[PDB]
């Protein structure tokens, strides 16, 4: 809009606040359309909101424990959730039924994703495995033995053909979607907890989150830690973190200090931080095509707050 | 949960 796409800082306001989970939520993710916005809460229910006036939509439900995830398809016409009954759950979100149930894992499924293709579902859970699934049988193609601790993260490139995933076993992982073998290992000589990572939106990077307050972008070809942003509080939660590309390119991410942080992606420099929650902002996500960004808050606040931009 | 520590 309005502002350069190189702006020197954005000014994200606030312009809607979503409230119906009566507990703590734990992520959102705008449909790939741009159209909706679904969360996920502890309350074991999703919620469907209209993306640009917020407007309430639908509660798809059905998870007999909390869900940590949600994740949407290519053709925004599906979602997969992350439960603490040990399970994923595949769903129409235009019938807002259960269309499967994957069972495999031993724990809680802490993180969940749709290959582009949407064929396949990468899934994290806390027994410290990597499942790779079956959207249409429904069954497990693949238990990758990827951590020692549990996966924080799981996600698939621009073309589904690798998987980058996260642990507190402070490993990052690049897997071979086709042979489920391990390519290459992100390392630090600290090695603090992983709670986040995600491919870049042209696949060439990683960025990562760990729980020493900071948020890391890596070269994965070359195994190198290109940038480090820093400035936030995050030491005990698994805080997802976006790439902002619509208006400027910034990477946003929420933070204990209930506040949202904005940093310009080349200087690491904090351009912006959105306030308005009142305990720690667990879940962020950067709209698709308009500079909307939607974090969500936990049980203290329960809710989810939209802030659009020039 | 993620929503807790």
């Amino acid at each position: 809009g309005p502002l350069g796409s190189t702006p020197v800082k954005p000014n994200y306001a606030l312009k809607f606040t979503l409230a119906g989970h009566t507990k703590a939520v734990s992520s959102v993710k705008f449909s790939p359309n741009g159209e909706w916005l679904a969360s996920s809460s502890a309350d074991k229910l999703i919620k469907i909101w209209g993306a640009y006036d917020g407007k309430f939509e639908k509660t798809i439900s059905g998870h007999k424990l909390g869900i940590s995830d949600v994740a949407w398809s290519s053709d925004s016409n599906l979602l997969v959730s992350a439960s603490d009954d040990k399970t994923l759950k595949i769903w129409d979100v235009s019938s807002g039924k259960c269309l499967k149930t994957l069972k495999g894992h031993s724990n809680y499924v802490f993180c969940c994703n749709f290959n582009p293709q949407s064929n396949l579902i990468v899934s994290g859970s806390f027994d410290e495995s990597v499942r790779i699934w079956d959207v249409k049988t429904g069954k497990c193609l693949k238990t990758l033995p990827a951590h020692s601790d549990p996966v924080s993260a799981v996600h698939f490139n621009r073309d589904g053909s690798l998987i980058v995933s996260s642990s507190y076993d402070g490993l990052c992982r690049i897997w071979d979607t086709a042979s489920g073998q391990c390519l290459k290992t992100l390392i630090d000589d600290d090695n603090p907890p992983v709670s986040f990572v995600k491919f870049s939106p042209n696949g060439k990077y990683i960025l990562a989150a760990t729980l020493d307050n900071t948020l890391k972008l890596w070269d994965y070809s070359k195994g190198k830690c290109l940038k480090t942003y820093t400035g936030h509080k995050n030491e005990k939660y698994c805080i997802f973190a976006n790439f902002s590309v619509t208006g400027g390119k910034w990477i946003v991410s929420g933070s204990e200090d209930n506040l949202v942080y904005i940093w310009n992606l080349q200087t690491k420099e904090i351009v912006q931080k959105l306030q308005g929650h009142t305990d720690v902002v667990i879940s962020t996500a950067c709209h698709p095509t308009e500079n909307i960004i939607a974090s969500a808050a936990l049980e203290n606040d329960k809710t989810i707050k939209l802030w659009k931009s020039d | 949960a993620r929503t807790k520590q």
